[PDB]
């Protein structure tokens, strides 16, 4: 799909919560890349997102680093909840005997 | 497949010209077995694949030629004793062109499904200079339907197949020989293989129709089954033989 | 409300019955007033629209009107007296809400930031959308199913609509109405409208060699019959006209007023109706050679109506159909009812306009028959999933086809929709290409009063075509300049006319939203001055630098200008698609070079309502886009400050709901920040457990047990204890 | 070509009298006869293209050159790169490599 | 068209050129090389759009035409055959589009999602078609294959 | 771009104002001239100008047919009738030119004689365009279609004496509709009728050839001297552009042109609502040179007050009686004297810290943040500072002023200590 | 045929020949003026309105300008369509209620264009 | 699929016949391969195909710890009744590692 | 039934209708207006009467 505008989304934000500020994402503009990057070498982070992070289940550090940072994700309305369905024999119509 | 199909473009077949539906439209005008269809491709091979000078002169042997195309200047000339039109042949363009046209093809060629021109009429003076003097046939018809002539006089068919519409040379740059084709964007196969120097026994065609009706129902079936092949290897999709065998 | 429906109330001002004479209706003024509610008994009270809400009840006003009668030739005045019923759009003139403050909205259950603009029926929020259409009054050069390069022209005027063709199926052109039996040959035409020589109107078609040699077989076939006057060709169409000497009245009359309706004959004078048929006989031999085809997808030709004109067309059905009941009230009742007078008051009823705005708002499908308009999917019920999808909603346009066919053409993304319409907005699914999303920053014109655009163009040199025959439209320097699809006339140097009419739009002397397009292939200068057409303001460049220093910006940011002011001073001016198919633009102020007119404000304006929610949206892929925007427009979140209160068949909101970190400045401009409808978490991007294979993601427990996307559902059941004929009440 | 009468203006058509062929009006009994020759020629457009194509320079109007097929790995190639389809989420390509004469032709 | 073919030619040597030399400059352990490689998803191409450089937008299988008079838009001089004019995308994904080729690429992208509608569509009703013609057919035990009747 | 050479005179001729007529052939071009062609009559009409030209054409030119003559001269007449007869002889003779209005008004088109030295104009009285009509057709067809009926009359050698009586077929004169009546008025018959209603007038054809059109050319020269000065034309280029262009007939709505055309007490109270914080002289410079600065002071002391030099609005200004606090709904007195004491905190030092201002004010945040956004920025680890500097211009040109800004803003401060309570 | 232009269109009228010539010049509806004792207004002002004698001045000044001072303010001069029909301009005088004269004054060839300077008359004020 | 909320429905017969020539004809593990051109398509998709790619990898060098892990990583259902046969290492002198 | 309605009861009926119009009143006070005329016109002597008596009895 090639996003990279998520990558530089989760940078920018990374840099925001860091530093304490909001950055933009307005279209053909914004904050650039550098911005960031310098934000997150001032801060002590690594300047490119990637951090070094141990593994829960064996407790072993792992062999890349993992990609994190704050995106802002939202749910929608489409639930399992509402859409499970099961039907039984039930009623029919009654023009045809059909469910 | 069909659905795999994406209905891409740009799939000249190598000739950067003579756009022709494949995919989805394709497949469905194969099935659907429709007597004309869209953009029909001939494949015609030559007894001398080597020499250009001989799939130019078949070109202009297939190719359908009207007489605006050949001749420099056509004119209405109102002399003082009677009023004719002359058509002046570019007899340069014509041997550029190898084609076996001369004055009297010319005048053989009128007189044919043009308001019922009587031989007399047209004439030849020079070597490429045609009259030709109509007459009043009295059907709501005087001499000044002369203007009516050079409405159609210059669309009339002095050499070639009417039904072809186009036919290009098609070149195979193969390592041991560069060999010449003729792709014909015509609906008339069996005048093609009847026409001086194209092998006919090599002839294809995508109308099945017309396959069909020349070639006899199995010549059909293996024309259905090759162009379905070509069409679905096309968009790099694979099918097994069988299931168009079936089909067809 | 303000205007138009005064104009419409004019038009029908005095209606009378042919029985009884000297008897009328004279209508005087017609009000509108504020929304109220009739539950009290005979007295009305002002209700908010969320008391509408609640109450399932419509939001309306009443609509009344003063006027003067004959009841026994003795003639009685009214001063109030009301007829009808009008829903009244939210924070309208004339509605409650506006120009009121937040703490006022509070008090009356309303969310300050709700974009209104909709109206309530029946407890239900419908939103009229913006209707897309072809524009009238033009020339449409096509080819036709059998790759005939015709013309068509649908002449609408504001009684009748008539689409009349063109064709060269035979060599010869052929002129096809709805009344006639048979399609006629043009020249015929050309003889039955006054110009009989032939020699006049070859001059008028072209004096070109290939006009010629390509009209010929028209004058051939026009010689071949006996019709060489005036009379004959009359007698000719008026063999040919279908029913609905007489023959010969009734075929002038289809030609002065049935066929091309748009372009006016002073005294049954087809001098200007000669000269538009020769123009567009002209424009089809032009076309017969190199394929230089118009299309329909171009958005200079196109025409948006808002809920303004459909609800004006509406009120002047209703009204229309009022008076002719009325009439036929008057007809059947005064002649032999008794001595006692009667009068229209006893039989005005008030719940014909009512109940027809109600279910044309309500039903949504709308049926003139005085126009033959039959429409549907009109109306719609707003989305109240969340805020953005509601403000995205409220900019909607939808197309004339409405899926008749998969074209692909109108379906296309066509490059006039720059700066106009959101280009990555759009519904996924067979609405693809159809319902469309207007830009950020952009305004649809009205109309205007044409007058001093005449005056002026009549004062710049523009000849009369009166004057002159048709040969000079032939000349390669004489350009033709029109009005609204009626020829206005000929010029020379087009260049010193175009400039003059722009200055003096800047000086203040023409309106702004008046457009003026040359085209050179054609040699046509347009003049277009109707309501819908779409345009975009742009800063002035002159001499390779705008109009617009610092100094102004510094200006506007203390308080010292408006935008209006920009707009006076000659500094910032509105563009239309026709008028900017001719000017150059600059995307910023280093692209600026000699050849520059015109400066591009902001480029993010390019996208709508919803792509302005997306985070540097240049650097992903337009698939992406559009499914971010049909995913925010389902997006939960807050709805606004009075969700509490307020009770929907179904709302969807967010526990705690945050604010983005990487906000655009047009989350900032529709105030999205106020109300989010998402949360910051710390995703890290990694495969783990083999749970997350194909779009799926991985979600922490403790995350979900401390409050992480806790949603809430509310729904309604509404009952009803309605009492019925008899005196028995449901208990 | 086209001629009108000075009379009337209407359209001038050719035919016999009593002494020689003239140009006359059918609404008016104006006549012109015919004294020197007169002609109107069209000049039809000739046909000027060879349609001869294919060459091997000609088709070799692409980008590839030197890269490596997963068939007979040859320096010349001919790559083509389709999007037109949503439902496949990644791109499309095609590679034909004819150095050799190969032929090749897959997805 | 020579001249198109020549300039659609000189766009995709760059385009080639530029994800070749992203390709080289690219060390290994890179998750976008690395899943490129193994074919599980993406390619080289969309490595070379997203780093190096996007293609030419191309629709219908040409450039951009002019929607507006003589031009694509009215940003570009007029007949002005530039290959920035007519589709040509310069910047990556990484540097961020400009609002023309974002332009573009959206109509490209528009063009995938209709064309892709009414093959759907298309395809239902031939398979439609095809399956109520086909069904009746059935292998016998005689190895022939024969109809209902 | 001077002018140099060619400085010709316009002149004005009133002699054929009302006798000068266009006529122009859009089928004849002008290589070819009818001054060769004898006329014979040309018909006119004062009212509703449509001249009909009758001219004669030779026969004894090869250019004519003596037998397509004899057969359309038998057409459109009888054999010998000849008592109304479009032709005089047994060939075409006469030929007919119609005449087409092109427009009501022809008062912008004039003709211009062009002589050594200078040009004369003569306006038109109306412009025509001659076509040739085909009119003797019409009569032909009439003959014809009275020639049928003679042929069906004469079916029998011998016609008895036909009883066709004359029934009263009176029709009832029924009243017309006004609908129906304004389609008869709209009718082409009804108009051709009101046109054929006025009388012809016959006029006799002079020829440029002849001694008349010489005679009569120099009446549209004028006796005047070279230079004079006209009494008229004379008005300024304001009033042409008014004249050729008639006219039809957030607060920050009004513009700066439609503020201008405000009284000055206006001007500057609707500046002061917009901007709430600027000098004098971006004041004077705004209104404009022309206006004295006594008058704009006396109208800015009366809604301003003066801060450090500056010049801010004063709290009712902003704030009428009748409004409220947009985020709270407090009354507008509680936001006038929260926005004084902002003031006089301004004035008794230029930093001014936000908690303070809250807590003795007793305000919510965002009423505080509003009233300190209108005339302070915010600087970090100082607070609050005015948005413009210490302007002592201003103060050191007019200390009356000062004075009674000074004791002004000490009743103010006695007024916030007493209700306050600092 | 070449299209004239009006400067060197009057420089062969005066410097090449001396014959007269008739010329259409067309004037913008109303004119910088007021009618003199007509009964009013801001009234159209035509020609009909103004009196005998000199009203304006012709002026050619460099690079092909022509203008017409017609007072306080100027006018600019310009080729209008180049007709090609015969155009008679005619005098006919209704000397008398029965019958009156038609006097051929002459040929019309050359057609001008009298345009308000718009330009100036807004960087004026 | 793409598992991005598509619904799919879910049948159950209500005949042994039915569930019977359910489970042999229609079988997953029957019909593993397409009757278009014998292709198989139920086979590796992504996030198996790069976890095998790494795993494969020439630079893989594993202990007898995690070897031994991601072997009995696998070893659930009807695996639980094999023995493990863990293979020979490849390299042992210096140190034991399983690639 | 509701086509044995003479012209005089349909008269009434739509007499009761627009007096009910032009007092916007609700449609369930049109129905139990109709529903009270449909009952009074049962009887002989109110069925055989004047257009008067036919309009009081649709105004009581
Ligand atoms: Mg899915
Ligand atoms: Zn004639
Ligand atoms: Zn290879």
């Amino acid at each position: 799909r090639m996003t990279v505008g998520k990558l530089i989304e989760l940078l920018a934000g990374k840099a925001g919560v860091l530093d304490g500020r909001f950055h933009y994402g307005t279209a053909f503009g914004g904050s650039k890349v550098k911005d960031v990057c310098e934000d997150l070498v001032r801060h002590g982070y690594n300047y490119l997102g990637k951090d070094y992070v141990t593994s829960g289940i064996t407790g072993e550090p792992l062999e890349a680093y993992i990609y994190f940072g704050p995106v802002y994700y939202q749910k929608l309305k489409h639930m399992v909840l509402d859409k499970m369905h099961a039907r039984a024999r039930g009623p029919r119509a009654v023009l045809t005997r059909q469910p | 497949p069909g659905t795999q199909m994406t209905l891409k473009t740009f799939h000249f077949a190598g000739v950067a010209s003579m756009n022709i539906t494949l995919g989805v439209p394709r497949i469905k005008e194969i099935i659907n077995a429709s007597k004309a269809i869209s953009t029909p491709i001939i494949t015609a091979q030559l007894d001398k694949d080597d020499d250009a000078d001989y799939a130019r002169l078949v070109k202009g042997r297939i190719e359908k030629t009207l007489l605006g195309e050949i001749s420099e200047y056509i004119e209405e000339v109102f002399l003082p004793d009677d009023c004719f039109i002359l058509v002046k042949l570019s007899l340069e363009r014509i041997r550029l062109l190898r084609l076996e046209v001369n004055a009297e093809t010319v005048r053989y060629s009128i007189c044919t499904s043009k308001l019922r021109v009587k031989p007399g009429d047209v004439a030849v003076h020079g070597e490429a200079v045609v009259c030709v003097t109509p007459r009043e046939n009295s059907k709501s018809s005087m001499y000044y339907v002369l203007q009516f002539l050079k409405e159609d006089l210059p669309k009339v068919v002095v050499q070639g197949i009417p039904e072809v519409s186009r036919a290009v040379i098609h070149i195979d740059e193969q390592s041991g020989k560069e060999k010449y084709k003729l792709l014909v964007e015509g609906d008339n196969l069996r005048a093609v293989m009847a026409t001086h120097g194209v092998k006919g026994t090599r002839t294809t065609s995508n109308n099945t129709y017309e396959v069909e009706k020349t070639l006899g129902i199995e010549a059909a079936r293996t024309t259905i089954i090759n162009e379905i092949q070509y069409t679905m290897v096309n968009h790099g999709m694979s099918i097994d033989r069988r299931h168009v065998m079936l089909l067809s | 409300i303000n205007v138009e429906i005064k104009k419409i109330m004019k038009a029908n001002e005095k209606v009378t019955s042919d029985a009884d004479p000297m008897w009328y209706l004279k209508y005087l003024n017609i009000y509108v007033g504020l929304p109220d509610v009739e539950e009290s008994f005979n007295v009305t009270r002002p209700v908010s629209p969320h008391e509408c809400r609640l109450r399932d009840m419509t939001y309306s006003a009443p609509i009344t009107v003063d006027i003067e009668y004959t009841r026994g030739s003795q003639r009685i005045i009214r001063n109030a007296l009301p007829i009808g019923r009008m829903p009244i759009m939210l924070r309208s003139s004339n509605c409650v809400l506006t120009g009121k403050t937040p703490a006022e909205f509070a008090k009356l259950n309303e969310c300050p930031l709700d974009p209104g603009g909709y109206f309530i029926v029946k407890g239900v929020e419908k939103v009229i959308l913006i209707q897309e259409q072809l524009s009238k009054n033009r020339i449409i050069v096509e080819a036709d199913r059998k790759g005939a390069v015709g013309a068509s022209v649908t002449s609408s005027t504001h009684e009748k609509k008539s689409r009349t063709n063109m064709a060269v199926k035979q060599g010869r052109f052929y002129l096809r109405h709805n009344t006639l039996s048979e399609d006629i040959p043009i020249v015929i035409i050309f003889k039955a409208m006054g110009v009989e020589s032939d020699q006049e109107i070859v001059q008028m078609i072209g004096t070109e060699e290939h006009v010629m040699a390509a009209f010929g077989p028209s004058l051939e076939e026009c010689q071949k019959a006996q019709i060489f006057t005036q009379m004959q060709a009359l007698k000719y169409i008026g063999n040919k006209v279908r029913r609905q000497k007489t023959k010969i009245e009734e075929a002038r009359e289809l030609l002065a007023s049935t066929i091309l309706t748009h372009v006016p004959v002073k005294e049954f004078n087809f001098r200007a109706k000669c000269i538009y048929t020769a123009v567009m006989v002209r424009r089809v031999i032009l076309a017969q050679g190199d394929n230089k085809v118009d299309d329909r997808d171009y958005y200079g030709n196109k025409r948006l109506e808002l809920a303004g004109q459909l609800l004006s067309l509406l009120f002047e059905d209703l009204f229309k159909k009022f008076n002719s009941e009325m009439k036929k009230i008057a007809d059947q009742v005064i002649p032999k009812q008794r001595a006692a007078q009667f009068d229209v008051v006893k039989h005005m009823r008030q719940d014909q306009i009512t109940n027809g705005m109600v279910n044309a708002i309500s039903t949504g499908n709308w049926s003139l028959k005085r126009f033959k308009m039959d429409r549907q999917g009109v109306t719609q019920v707003l989305s109240r999933l969340s805020y953005i999808s509601a403000l995205g909603m409220m900019t909607r346009i939808s197309s004339q086809f409405e899926k008749t066919r998969k074209v692909s053409g109108p379906r296309s993304l066509q490059p006039s929709q720059w700066g106009m319409l959101c280009p990555s907005d759009t519904p996924e699914g067979e609405a693809c290409g159809l319902v469309k999303n207007l830009a950020l920053m952009t305004h649809i014109t009205t109309d205007m009063e044409d007058g001093p655009i005449v005056k002026l163009a009549s004062n710049l040199g523009v000849e009369d075509v009166n004057l002159l025959c048709g040969e000079e439209l032939s000349y390669p320097n004489v350009f033709l300049v029109f009005l609204n699809g009626n020829i206005l006339g000929v010029i020379r140097d087009h260049k010193k006319l175009v400039n003059t009419f722009r200055l003096m739009r800047r000086a203040g002397y023409i309106n702004e939203f008046v457009s003026i397009s040359t085209n050179l292939t054609d040699r046509c200068v347009y003049i277009s001055s109707d309501g819908g057409r779409l345009c975009r303001p742009y800063i002035i460049v002159k001499k390779q630098k705008p109009a617009v220093t610092n100094k102004h910006m510094e200006e506007l940011a203390q308080g010292y200008r408006n935008f209006e002011d920009f707009l006076h001073e000659s500094l910032v001016e509105y563009l239309d698609v026709n008028e900017e198919n001719d000017c150059n633009i600059a995307l910023y102020e280093h692209t600026i070079n000699k050849d520059t007119t015109h400066l591009e404000i902001e480029p993010f304006t390019l996208l709508g309502v919803c792509a302005g929610l997306i985070p540097y949206p240049h650097h992903n892929q337009s698939p992406r886009n559009t499914y971010q925007c049909a995913m925010g427009k389902q997006a939960m979140g807050t709805i606004g400050y009075n969700q509490r209160n307020r009770i929907d068949t179904l709302m969807y909101l967010l526990a705690y709901p945050q604010k983005p970190m990487v906000k655009t400045k047009t989350i900032e401009l529709i105030e999205f920040e106020k109300l989010p409808a998402g949360q910051n978490a710390t995703v890290a991007v990694m495969s783990y457990s083999g749970y997350d294979i194909e779009d799926a993601l991985v979600l922490n427990k403790a995350s979900l047990d401390r409050g992480f996307g806790r949603c809430l559902v509310y729904k309604n059941a509404k009952c009803t204890l309605k009492r019925y004929t008899n005196q028995t009440f449901d208990k | 070509m086209l001629l009108f009468c000075p009379g009337c203006g209407n359209g001038l058509i050719v035919e016999e009298g009593q002494r020689c062929h003239r140009f006359a009006c059918n609404t008016c009994p104006y006549v012109h006869n015919i004294t020197r020759k007169v002609t109107n020629r069209k000049y039809p457009k000739l046909k000027e293209v060879d349609d001869v194509l294919g060459g091997a320079a000609a088709w070799e109007n692409v980008d590839s050159t030197a890269e490596s097929c997963p068939k007979c790995e040859h320096p010349r190639a001919y790559f083509m790169q389709l999007q037109t389809r949503s439902a496949d989420e990644p791109m499309t390509t095609f590679y034909k490599c004819c150095n050799a004469q190969c032929g090749h032709r897959w997805r | 068209e020579t001249l198109e073919a020549l300039i659609l030619k000189e766009l995709s040597v760059i385009r080639d050129h530029a994800g070749s030399a992203c390709l080289r400059e690219l060390d290994k352990s890179n998750s976008p090389l690395t899943m490129a490689l193994c074919g599980s998803k993406g390619s080289f191409i969309n490595i070379s759009q997203m780093i190096a450089c996007v293609g030419q937008q191309a629709i219908s299988g040409s450039r951009v035409p002019d929607g507006f008079e003589n031009r694509s838009l009215p940003h570009f001089e007029k007949h002005s055959k530039l290959p920035a004019a007519k589709g040509f995308v310069a910047n990556s994904f990484y540097s961020g589009l400009t609002p023309t080729e974002f332009f573009f690429h959206t109509m490209a992208g528009r063009e995938g999602l209709v064309d892709t509608a009414v093959k759907t569509a298309e395809t239902g009703y031939m398979q439609r078609r095809l399956v109520k013609s086909l069904e009746d057919l059935c292998s016998q035990y005689d190895l022939t294959v024969r109809s209902s009747t | 771009d001077d002018p140099v050479v060619q400085e010709i005179d316009v002149y004005l001729a009133k002699s054929l104002a009302e006798k000068l007529y266009l006529f122009q052939y859009p089928v004849r071009p002008a290589s070819m001239t009818y001054d060769d062609i004898p006329h014979l009559s040309a018909k006119i009409k004062p009212k509703q100008q449509k001249v009909e030209l009758e001219m004669a054409i030779d026969t004894l030119n090869p250019n004519y047919c003596r037998s397509k003559g004899e057969q359309i001269a038998l057409n459109v007449d009888g054999a010998c009738a000849d008592e109304t007869s479009t032709y005089s002889s047994k060939l075409m003779d006469k030929q007919t030119f119609c005449s087409s209005q092109t427009t009501s008004n022809t008062s912008r088109y004039a003709a211009a004689l062009y002589r050594q030295g200078e040009l004369h104009l003569t306006p038109l009285h109306g412009i025509l365009q001659l076509r040739p009509s085909f009119s003797y057709l019409d009569k032909a067809d009439a003959k014809h279609r009275e020639r049928e009926a003679a042929n069906e009359a004469g079916d029998s050698s011998q016609d008895e004496a036909e009883d066709d009586v004359k029934q009263i077929t009176v029709r009832f004169s029924r009243p017309e509709s006004e609908q129906a009546r304004q389609r008869r008025v709209q009718s082409y018959e009804f108009l051709q009728k009101k046109h054929a209603e006025e009388p012809w007038v016959h006029l006799h054809y002079y020829g440029l050839r002849d001694s008349r059109s010489e005679h009569e050319r120099q009446y549209l020269l004028c006796p005047g001297s070279s230079g004079v000065e006209n009494t008229e034309l004379v008005k300024s280029p304001s009033e042409y552009l008014m004249m050729l262009m008639p006219p039809s007939q957030p607060s920050n709505v009004l513009s700066m042109a439609q503020l201008r055309t405000l009284p000055l007490a206006d001007q500057i109270k609707i500046l002061m609502k917009n901007v709430k914080v600027m000098p004098f002289a971006n004041l004077m410079s705004l209104l404009g040179p022309s206006i004295d600065s006594v008058a704009v002071l006396r109208g800015i002391q009366k809604v301003a007050m003066l801060v450090q030099g500056n010049w801010v609005v004063k709290s009712d200004i902003l704030y009428p009686k009748d409004s409220s606090s947009p985020h709270s709904g407090v009354p507008a007195e509680v936001l006038c004297r929260g926005r004084d004491f902002v003031m006089w905190k301004f004035t008794q030092s230029r930093w001014v810290v936000r908690k303070e201002v809250a807590t003795v004010t007793k305000l919510c945040a965002e009423d505080v943040k509003d009233f300190l956004e209108h005339m302070a920025v915010v600087r970090i680890n100082k607070g609050w500072e005015f948005i413009l500097p210490y302007d002592g211009e201003f103060i050191k040109k007019h200390p009356d002023v000062v004075q009674r800004q000074h004791m002004l803003w000490t009743g103010i401060q006695a007024k916030l200590e007493k209700v306050y309570n600092l | 045929l070449p299209k004239d232009v009006s400067v060197a269109e009057l420089l062969r009228e005066l410097s090449l020949t001396k014959e007269e010539e008739l010329l259409f010049l067309q004037l913008p509806d109303t004119l910088p003026g007021q009618p003199p004792t007509q009964d009013i207004a801001e009234n159209a002002c035509t020609l009909a309105d103004l009196t005998e004698g000199q009203v304006g001045k012709l002026l050619i000044r460099k690079s092909g300008r022509v203008q017409l001072l017609l007072g306080k303010v100027t006018l600019d001069v310009t080729m209008g369509t180049a007709c090609s029909f015969l155009q008679e301009l005619v005098s006919v005088g209704l000397g008398d209620s029965r019958t009156g004269e038609m006097t051929v004054l002459g040929h019309v060839k050359h057609k001008l264009v009298c345009s308000p300077d718009f330009e100036s008359l807004l960087d004026h004020k | 699929a793409d598992f991005d909320g598509d619904e799919m429905n879910l049948h159950l017969p209500q005949t042994e016949e039915a569930k019977a020539e359910a489970l042999v004809l229609m079988g997953t593990k029957a019909n593993l391969v397409t009757p278009r051109n014998g292709e198989p398509l139920i086979a590796a998709i992504q996030d198996f195909l790069t976890g095998a790619y790494l795993l494969t990898l020439k630079d893989t060098f594993f202990d007898r710890a995690k070897a031994c892990q991601i072997i009995a990583s696998i070893l659930v259902g009807k695996d639980e009744k094999i023995k493990v046969r863990l293979p020979p290492p490849t390299i042992l002198k210096p140190v034991t590692l399983w690639t | 039934e509701n086509e044995q309605v003479s012209r005089s009861q349909q008269r009434g009926l739509r007499r009761v209708r627009d007096l009910c119009r032009v007092l916007q009143l609700p449609p369930t006070f049109e129905d139990t207006a109709v529903a009270y005329y449909q009952q009074a016109y049962r009887h002989s002597g109110i069925r055989a009467a004047r257009l008067q008596k036919k309009e009081v009895l649709v105004g009581c």
